[PDB]
């Protein structure tokens, strides 16, 4: 292999992923936002946050570095975030290693403006030696041994689905859904909200609870029900009825109990109501009228993949992409949720026999991604990625 | 963890032979009766008057369970009966040192039936016999009860191929073996 | 005895340097820093017992 | 390979450096060399920097060169290890003479790091030990691993250690430290100190922290009977002291316990995490404090056990009079506990656990030392090819 160790930076659009090529896992996951505390100053890493969060003081306020394209749009603060990965993290110059960063997989468009901004930060002000960027959902399929792959990530921005065919990606089939992670912790919080009192500027306490107890409750108390929810309840009941009549257990009234600190107060669900969540991400018609079943995750996997049937034989695009479907991503963890991805695959490509693939280990697919550019920096030669030197910015400059 | 466990197993050696110096240098059985009641708490509590502390946990019906059917009620199965049961929510094995003709497969039967009529976890559970009586027992597992399915192994490889090639999910209630076939 | 003469009289072969390098396909147009290994060519004792606890 | 006369084991920290040469065989002996964590850095006009034990003619500065656990001057802290490893040299060459073909003839070096060293102090540190030191065999051994090691092996735990001006916490997955939980609070025994001079005005530091370290200080959760007592200066001076002595270590004690909660809640498989809850190790200084240990459990049972809040089950007991099953919650942990020390280390015993984390060394040196697999350290061999990076072929 080669005599090199790069520094393997993630920005995804919640967590920040970074640490050596050298290592199996990252020196540090922090959040891709930070508390402006005010003379300004800024605040990063989870601890610190959290620390400064729950002081509850007046002016602290959380900001983010990255939007919902997975892309930065804060480019001074992500400054500022870089050194203190760095400085406090890494703990090395960051003229001396070669860069690896991610970018999630575009339509081409936003690409040569956000490569300007990197090439500004990168050199300009960072001076490091020269860095590769990775495409995410690519590294993650390629991290896995696969060149072609339909590649299913349910991340905090919502689901991004991404065909890669032998070894390159189809972006007018590259799809972004608006439901993921996030929204659940919006909905969470909006159905909880009379059982704990409750029920930007208050960016603080939001981003406070979605990082304390919010998170907690996602990880312990949702389930993705296998099958249409509404389906499930009729026949459950259907099924129920016959119980009850032919004498003389639903599933869905199983019980749930979750600890709610800040109160010392027990809040219990019924199985139906921890089911009710995540079918929000395939259902998005129940919650606004003014969302179309299409916006839902099983009509949009769907569209991506007849978008890849378009080129530039769909028949054959559809059963190679079914068969190398990749599931990723934090929120794709909440059990039951491979199996409903897959059900609401199957159902709309009936012809087609569907494998999956997945990393079951809990930790590796919250960073997955950061994973996947691990695996790339660690690639035998130099000629397998692109690697933009402080040359290639020079001339980018002319004219 | 090899090696602590090796490095403890030195040291209460060597701790042994020198309290053994200690204590002899300057400068009958019913230890088994004692102990061995301690040690009936060791069991039960432990592990999950002899009359009394080994019985500890009481109990007696002298009607039978449900699910029992086509039978007559005598009075020694009943104090047989909840005296196994009493060894079973004590958390005790035991031995039937009987007569003959007293009946060990009700005592099987009423047993499981009664605890499982209760619990209903009834299963897995496994029941080996001499294959000189075999469908016997699934004789009284047919007439003396139903509803608790059997599982037996006979003839050749390929019947049992049927068998634990369908039940190789492993639901039953109850397995009906014999000797050589575990 | 001199203690640099003590280090080499115990435990009995190269050196390496933390510098720039320069890969090739011929070479790259960047730099970054790592351990080479160098070509051909490229005080006082404290006495324990103060240290030892009583 | 290899001689148990020759095994080196260092252990650096902040304000001191535990040492040993050579493993006992019998049992483990707790570590006898106690050297303070300096140097003097004399200056020779021209830039260059010198290094002696002592103030030579009072032209040398004093370095310090670990400050809070992290190296602070790297060019220091191997000066420092040089002239350790020089005396113990010294020492053996003299006592012995015929030391160079047996003693001194091949000694393999494990150092026990902390988690806040640098990649690039790790390196340097490596090819100071095989370039400079002329050593051959090198185990870096992270504090926290060293930890479990000592517990009789555990494969989750958390590792919680309390220094003078700071605490790390350290969970261990899988024997894996989980580098990105990882974390210290600026806050440690001293902490104690500041919290007594608050409550005794009128004492001073020596006085203060005297009652610190003496028999009638402990944290509450016979001397707890009395409402006096009595303990004696450094200088021989009697004091009396009220209340105070069972006070101070409460601010200590809840920073940890919320550090500690914040950094299990982040544990991604609960499976994982129910293992590390119950298997909580506390080490350092201050952990020797009667009652300590014990408080800080209460603690975090007080903050983090997942259980059925009271009120809630007082009234399902009045409704049920008209039994009562247990709630189960879906979180963790349900269970914490701290981790068992083993009994079986007689002389460890005799003399507390606060510094338990080089028996974890005593310990993984002679396993990996007496044994021909070289699979966890740092060889001649591997050092020609790699050079320091060579280090990272061989992390746990
Ligand atoms: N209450 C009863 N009424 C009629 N027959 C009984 C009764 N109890 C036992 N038996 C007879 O006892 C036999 C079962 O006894 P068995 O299980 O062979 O005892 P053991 O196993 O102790 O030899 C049955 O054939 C049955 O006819
Ligand atoms: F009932 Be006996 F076993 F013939
Ligand atoms: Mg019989």
């Amino acid at each position: 292999t080669l005599n090199r160790k790069c520094v393997v930076i993630h920005n995804g659009s919640h967590r920040t992923v970074a640490g050596f090529s050298n290592v199996e896992l990252p020196q540090c996951i922090i959040p891709s936002s930070y508390i402006k505390r005010t003379e300004a100053e800024f605040i990063f890493g989870t601890y610190n946050m959290i620390d400064a969060a729950a002081e509850k003081r007046n002016g602290d306020e959380v900001y983010t570095l990255v939007d919902s394209q997975g892309l930065p749009y804060n480019w001074d603060a992500l400054e500022m975030q870089w050194r203190y990965l760095y400085d406090t993290q890494l703990k090395v110059s960051p003229e001396e290693l070669p860069l690896v960063i991610t970018m999630p997989a575009t339509n081409g468009k936003p690409d040569m403006a956000i490569l300007e901004r990197y090439y500004e930060l990168a050199f300009d002000k960072l001076n490091v030696p020269v860095f590769q960027i990775v495409i995410e959902p690519l590294a993650i399929a390629l991290s896995m041994g696969k060149s072609s792959a339909f590649v299913i990530d349910i991340g905090a921005s919502g689901c991004n689905v991404t065909p890669i065919i032998d070894g390159i990606v189809v972006k007018n089939a590259v799809v972004r859904s608006k439901f993921g992670g996030d929204f659940l912790d919006f909905q969470v919080h909006e159905r909880l909200a009379p059982l704990i009192k409750e029920e930007q500027k208050r960016s603080t306490d939001v981003w406070y609870e979605a990082s304390t107890w919010i998170q907690q409750f996602k990880s312990t108390m949702l389930q993705v029900s296998e099958k249409d929810l509404f389906e499930l309840e009729r026949y459950y009941k259907e099924q129920a009825d016959i119980y009850a009549k032919q004498q003389e257990n639903n599933p869905l009234v199983q019980k749930k109990n979750f600890l709610f600190k800040p109160l010392n107060k027990t809040l219990t669900l019924d199985l139906k109501e921890c089911y009710q969540f995540a079918e929000y991400l395939f259902k998005p018609q129940l919650i606004s009228d003014k969302f179309s079943p299409e916006d839902g995750l099983g009509p949009l996997m769907a569209k991506s993949v007849k978008k890849a049937g378009a080129s530039i034989s769909p028949e054959q695009v559809y059963s190679l992409l079914l068969t190398n479907v990749i599931i990723t991503g934090s929120t794709s963890l909440i059990e039951g949720m491979e199996q409903r991805i897959i059900k609401e695959l199957s159902i709309r490509f009936p012809q087609y026999k569907l494998t999956t693939f997945a990393n079951q280990v809990m930790m590796d697919r919250k960073i997955q991604g950061w994973l996947g550019a691990l695996t790339m920096a660690n690639l035998p030669s130099w000629s397998l990625g692109k690697w933009y030197s402080k040359e290639d910015y020079e001339t980018l400059k002319r004219d | 963890i090899a090696t602590h466990t090796n490095l403890e197993r030195d040291e209460q050696k060597r701790a042994e032979k020198k309290a053994k110096e200690r204590l002899q240098a300057l400068k009958l059985l019913d230890q088994t009766k004692d102990t061995r009641i301690t040690h009936l708490l060791r069991q039960t509590n432990a592990f999950l008057d002899y009359y009394n502390v080994a019985h500890r946990i009481k109990e007696d019906i002298k009607k039978q369970p449900s699910i029992l059917v086509g039978g007559t009620l005598k009075d020694y199965q009943i104090k047989g009966l909840q005296w196994m049961v009493s060894l079973f929510n004590n958390h005790l094995n035991g031995i039937l040192a009987d007569e003959m003709g007293l009946g060990k497969t009700i005592q099987t039967i009423s047993l499981l039936t009664y605890l499982y009529e209760m619990k209903n976890i009834r299963g897995p559970y496994l029941v080996i016999v001499p294959l000189s009586t075999l469908s016997n027992w699934s004789s009284e597992f047919a007439k003396w009860a139903p509803t608790l399915r059997t599982i037996s192994f006979k003839g050749s490889p390929n019947e049992r191929k049927a068998k634990q090639a369908k039940i190789r999910a492993g639901e039953f209630d109850v397995v009906l073996t014999t000797f050589e076939y575990i | 005895m001199d203690p640099q003469t003590l280090i080499t009289k115990a435990n009995k072969k190269e050196s390496w340097r933390y510098d720039w390098y320069q890969p090739s396909k011929e070479k790259y147009p960047f730099r970054y820093k790592t351990w080479l290994r160098n070509q051909e060519d490229e005080e006082d004792i404290l006495d324990l017992k103060e240290f030892d606890r009583r | 390979p290899f001689r148990q006369d020759s095994i080196l084991i260092i252990y650096p920290r902040s304000q001191t450096t535990l040492v040993q040469f050579g493993l006992n065989e019998e049992t483990f002996t707790v570590p006898e060399l106690e050297i303070p964590t300096q140097i003097y850095r004399t200056t020779r006009q021209d830039g260059s920097y010198t290094y002696h034990s002592t103030n030579k003619d009072n032209k040398a500065e004093l370095i310090k060169p670990i400050q809070n656990g992290e190296i602070i001057d790297i060019s220091a802290f191997t000066q420092f290890l040089r002239l350790i490893f020089v005396s113990i040299l010294s020492d053996r060459a003299n006592k012995n003479q015929d030391a160079f073909e047996a003693e001194l003839s091949n000694i393999p070096l494990l150092l026990i790091t902390h988690h806040s060293w640098s990649q690039s102090d790790l390196e340097i540190i490596t090819q100071y030990v095989f370039e400079s030191l002329e050593i051959n065999n090198l185990i870096q051994l992270p504090a926290s691993l060293a930890a479990t090691y000592s517990m009789i092996s555990l494969q989750n735990c958390c590792i919680i250690d309390v220094g003078t001006h700071h605490t790390d916490i350290i969970p261990i997955v899988d024997y894996a430290q989980l580098d990105h939980l990882v974390s210290s609070i600026p806050m440690g025994g001293q902490s104690i100190n500041d919290s007594l001079k608050k409550l005794l005005p009128q004492w001073d530091d020596d006085q203060i922290e005297s009652l610190k370290k003496s028999p009638i200080f402990e944290v509450l959760s016979k001397n707890s009977d009395l409402e006096f007592n009595t303990f004696w200066d450094e200088k021989g001076n009697e004091i009396k002291v009220g209340k105070q002595r069972f006070q101070g270590c409460n601010n200590l004690i809840k920073n940890i316990s919320n550090r500690v909660g914040l950094t299990l809640d982040n544990i991604d498989d609960i499976n994982k995490a129910k293992a590390v809850w119950e298997n909580i190790i506390i080490v350092g200084g201050t952990t020797s404090i009667s009652g300590f240990k014990e408080a800080l459990l209460g603690q975090l049972l007080k903050d983090h056990l997942i259980i059925e809040p009271e009120e809630e089950k007082s009234k399902r007991e009045e409704e049920a009079k008209s039994f009562v099953p247990t709630i189960e919650y879906v979180q963790c942990p349900t269970v914490i506990k701290l981790a068992k020390y083993p009994d079986y280390f007689p002389e460890w015993k005799k003399s507390g656990y606060s510094e338990i984390i080089f028996l974890g060394a005593q310990i993984v040196s002679k396993q990996i030392f007496t044994h021909p697999k070289d699979t966890f350290y740092i060889t001649r061999e591997k050092y020609n090819m790699k050079g320091p990076a060579a280090l990272w072929d061989v992390q746990f």
